[PDB]
RNA sequence: CCCGCAGAAGAAGCACCGGCUAACUCCGUGCCAGCAGCCGCGGUAAUACGGAGGGUGCAAGCGUUAAUCGGAAUUACUGGGCGUAAAGCGCACGCAGGCGGUUUGUUAAGUCAGAUGUGAAAUCCCCGGGCUCAACCUGGGAACUGCAUCUGAUACUGGCAA
RNA sequence: UAGCUAGUAGGUGGGGUAACGGCUCACCUAGGCGACGAUCCCUAGCUGGUCUGAGAGGAUGACCAGCCACACUGGAACUGA
């Protein structure tokens, strides 16, 4: 159910970095990025409103590490919820635990942050939660379990996390390795190069 | 009374076997137009008294024959 | 807010003595994204020339349309040739849903929450236009008082 | 037109004849292979298409297509048939599930083996 | 035929209007008037007049605003073939809010706005805008 | 006669009874006269888990109605007045 | 449900890539073998056949078939047509039926109004609560656009009268 | 498929059922139903709802709950609330 395949190949097709090797270095290169996702990589993807509509939601997916079925419901939920469908989708997608674990530093890459969750090395308001999909709400308190703490990974994880734009809606430690999800991110934080109404449009027809 | 019905006669030639018309009106449940929809009713009128073309008042009673569960109360007009 | 976009391009043949001689047809739509929309047609032996010659025609021939915020005031129906279109204000939930090809003229025209659908033939050259008029004929949500009053 | 008119005789919906008397709407049906012809197709195309005529579990006698490159199928072969006309072969309206009952999978196929019924070749 | 006279009124407007015709007249009726009334009170016609006695003569003054006429569209709704009766919660509002809907009620020919306030409903004669 | 019983509208392994007044002869999860409370045996020691319109129950019992054994408990367990 | 133990260890497939349609090249084949939802591909450079490399889409599923509705305003109440595209009976009179100018009175069936009862629970929806999330379970509202009784309103329609 | 109906429709009385009742009988009347579609023919358990549709609709009546009917086929009763 987890993609599992050559993570970088994705970013090159989607045409940007989706921080999946995230790890150490940045602004890729030392990769190959762009002009050959495949073998006819050179070719110019002159593409349907459909093409661009597709690739965008695809791009967003290859990021949060979600597969069609879940993502589809995420959209279906957004819509149900009052207030802009396209934004709401982005809300749900952020409240994801795996997300609110890399978005706290505790993990190099969302992919890795998730690996933690599945391995019950994380807790909400005290209790061990080990399912990625776990929706985090405001005031919540995600924290690394005492058992296996300041362990290899989680170090550099907390580290180059500071080298990131570094959030606002959430308040992290680094000694305790706890962290308070303070508010549901607004449209305005995160984003810029991601186009909702496209992917809303994709799931509209 | 508990409800009253109105309706003209239509048949009196039968020993208290009077049958009464009951013309309502109703919105066609699909095409909106209003249409006529009749309800013949075999009603009891002791001592056969009203005639065909008499308007009359009617009321639901218990059974008097496989067919009769109504009896008259008043008449209203005659010669049509 | 230059904002242009073509709806459809199409080959067409002419046929003479020596053979068929083909051309192309561009159908574009430009708008300020705040009122003022227009479409142009224009055709030409090569494609660039055609889409080109089209924007130009859509520079002029650009009418403008009394919005009511990001939306329409009331619902409206347009109808040219065999095309017959309908669109609604739709107190935006998000909106802008409508058959691509009038998404186009709606999009660049500034409306931000229409729901529309096209009946009849979906021949672009006639729905764009059916809608332009559709927005055109649509009357002033205030200057209907203008109309009345006296 | 008229409301009156519509009232007497309401509008009615054209009923849809199925194009595949796989009788009672059945995902497929069984049959014994009456005769295993091969004929040639319609105007534009030109070929020797393999087919078979099948007596069905429910007694329809119907002609069906035998997809693939080659097939070990003969008279008295018990096969499985599915919806799937062949426009080219007029009056051929069903296909034969390669790899069902007595029917074989296509030899050596690597691509689209699910169709044409072939086993994941011991990699 | 003469069987529906209100549609005949609606149309004599509709037509003359598109003919840029100053006035327009027609045989009167109680009903006819009560409507023209509403048309006037809501500023679609200029002013009416019933110059008759035995053979009454409803007569209307059309207005033209800019170059247009004031009546951009005048359709019948109810009609003797098919009568329409909306309750109150069901009363139809034309051009969103602009334009009107002439409706007869247990208390007189009013406008949907009016009838809505009144708290009642009835036969929705025609639409105007 | 007419009884007041539990009607396991629950869920496999995680039950949850509608307490109901019904015709004792009908199915446990079938036809009833009215609902008159519920009782969640997994309530958990958070807040709720045994609401019980005591005024109705007492009404039907005055009408004749009989009472279960596990309803019996719940009543002399919601103490009664406090 | 919790705790320990070992080792990445036991755990990835299916369809598609001519257009509609996200994804392209080589080899073979040569109107053959074959493909095909529709258009249509195959007669020597086939992105359409078959294999290969690459890619796109889904993922413990993937494809195919069968099936209802959808897009279909393609039975058009909402919401369509009949000069030449399917469609005005060869023409006329006329019963039933449908529709009916104009005033007043009356009636109050249609129509409209309020009140009241009823419209089982579940479901659906809204706001919560319980299972590590979810599916699932559950509190409470809301909704059930309906029907029926009473009382009123009289403009419109129908009845009666002139 | 355009006509259908002799317990047929109604009256009177006896009998009858837990009860109203052509339920049954005797007698009397000559009625009753039917183009707002009877009779005849084909198909079918109905509902809550279920899927779909923006709605209006269309399609449908597993799983849950309500009602009905049936218990190898046809027919009957006995017991019993
Ligand atoms: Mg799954
Ligand atoms: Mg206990
Ligand atoms: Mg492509
Ligand atoms: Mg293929
Ligand atoms: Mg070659
Ligand atoms: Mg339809
Ligand atoms: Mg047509
Ligand atoms: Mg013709
Ligand atoms: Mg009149
Ligand atoms: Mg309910
Ligand atoms: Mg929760
Ligand atoms: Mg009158
Ligand atoms: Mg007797
Ligand atoms: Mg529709
Ligand atoms: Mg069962
Ligand atoms: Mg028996
Ligand atoms: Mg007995």
């Amino acid at each position: 159910a987890r993609y599992l395949g050559p993570k970088l190949k994705l970013s090159r097709r989607e045409g940007t970095d989706l921080f999946l090797k995230s790890g150490v270095r940045a602004i890729d290169t030392k990769c190959k990025i762009e002009q050959a996702p495949g073998q006819h990589g050179a070719r110019k993807p002159r593409l349907s409103d459909y093409g661009v509509q597709l690739r965008e939601k695809q791009k967003v997916r290859r990021i949060y590490g979600v597969l069609e079925r879940q993502f589809r419901n995420y959209y279906k939920e957004a819509a149900r919820l009052k207030g802009n469908t396209g934004e709401n989708l982005l809300a749900l997608l952020e409240g994801r635990l795996d997300n609110v674990v890399y978005r706290m530093g505790f993990g190099a890459t969302r992919a890795e942050a998730r690996q933690l969750v599945s391995h019950k090395a994380i807790m909400v308001n005290g209790r061990v939660v080990n399912i990625a999909s776990y929706q985090v709400s405001p005031n919540d308190v995600v924290s690394i379990r005492e058992k296996a703490k300041k362990q290899s990974r989680v170090k550099a994880a907390l580290e180059l996390a500071e080298q990131r734009e570094k959030p606002t809606w959430l308040e992290v430690d680094a000694g305790k390795m706890e962290g308070t999800f303070k508010r549901k991110p607004e449209r305005s934080d995160l984003s810029a190069d991601i186009n909702e109404h496209l992917i809303v449009e994709l799931y509209s027809k | 009374k508990i409800r009253t019905l109105q309706g003209r006669v239509v048949s009196d030639k039968m020993e208290k076997s009077i049958v009464v018309a009951i013309e309502r009106f109703v919105k066609h449940p699909i095409y909106g137009k209003f249409i006529k929809r009749t309800t013949k009713l075999h009603v009891h009128d002791e001592n056969n008294e009203c005639g065909i073309g008499d308007v009359v008042e009617i009321r639901e009673c218990r059974p008097l024959s496989k067919t009769k569960s109504w009896t008259l109360v008043r008449v209203v007009e005659k010669a049509v | 807010e230059l904002q242009e976009k073509l709806i459809a391009v199409n080959r067409v043949s002419k046929t003479v003595k020596g053979g068929r001689i083909f051309s192309f047809t561009a159908l574009t739509v430009v708008g300020d994204g705040n009122g003022r929309v227009g479409f142009g047609y224009g055709k030409a032996r090569e494609v660039p020339a055609a889409i080109q010659k089209a924007m130009e025609k859509a520079r002029r021939n650009m009418i403008n349309v009394a919005l009511n915020n990001g939306t329409l005031q009331h619902p409206v129906k347009g109808v040219h040739t065999g095309s017959r279109v309908f669109m609604q204000p739709a107190s935006e939930g998000t909106g802008i849903i409508a058959g691509g090809a009038m998404r186009a003229v709606l999009e660049v025209a500034g409306v931000h929450n229409v729901l529309a659908k096209a009946y009849g033939s979906t021949n672009p050259i006639n729905v764009v236009r059916a809608t332009i008029d559709g927005l055109e004929n649509m009357n002033s949500p205030e200057m209907v008082a203008a109309k009345r009053g006296k | 037109a008229t409301v009156n008119q519509l009232v007497r005789k309401p509008r009615a919906r054209k009923v849809a004849k199925s194009n595949v008397p796989a009788l009672e709407a059945c995902p497929q049906k069984r049959g014994v292979c009456t005769r295993v012809y091969t004929t040639t197709p319609k105007k534009p195309n030109s070929a020797l298409r393999k087919v078979c005529r099948v007596r069905l579990t429910n007694g329809f006698e119907v002609t069906s297509y035998i997809g693939g490159e080659g097939h070990n199928l003969q008279e008295h072969s018990v096969i499985l048939i599915r919806g799937g006309r062949v426009k080219d072969l007029p009056g051929v309206r069903y296909h034969t599930v390669r790899g069902a009952l007595d029917c074989s999978g296509v030899k050596d196929r690597k691509q689209a083996r699910s169709k044409y019924g072939v086993k994941r070749p011991k990699a | 035929s003469m069987q529906d006279p209100i549609a005949d009124m609606l149309t004599r407007i509709r037509n003359g209007q598109a003919a840029n015709k100053a006035a327009v007249t027609m045989p009167s009726s109680k009903l006819k008037v009560a409507i023209a009334n509403v048309l006037k009170e809501e500023g679609f016609i200029e002013d009416f007049k019933v110059e008759g006695d035995t053979k009454p003569e409803l007569e209307l003054t059309l207005k033209y605003f800019q170059g247009k006429a004031v009546v951009e569209s005048i359709q019948r709704v109810s009609r003797p073939g098919l009568r329409i009766y909306k309750r109150k919660d069901e009363l139809p509002k034309v051009m969103a809010g602009l334009g009107i809907a002439v409706v007869s009620t247990s208390k007189g020919v009013m406008t949907d706005r009016a009838a809505r306030q009144a708290g009642l409903g009835g036969e929705i004669i025609c639409y105007v805008a | 006669m007419v009884t007041i019983r539990l009607a396991r509208h629950g869920a496999k392994k995680r039950p949850f009874y509608q307490v109901v007044v019904a015709d004792s002869r009908n199915a446990r999860n079938g036809r009833f006269i009215e609902r008159v409370g519920f009782f969640n045996p997994i309530a958990s020691e958070k807040e709720e888990g045994t609401r019980l319109d005591l005024d109705r129950i007492a009404h039907w019992v005055g009408q004749g109605a009989t009472i279960s054994d596990r309803v019996a408990a719940l009543i002399k367990e919601v103490n009664k007045a406090a």
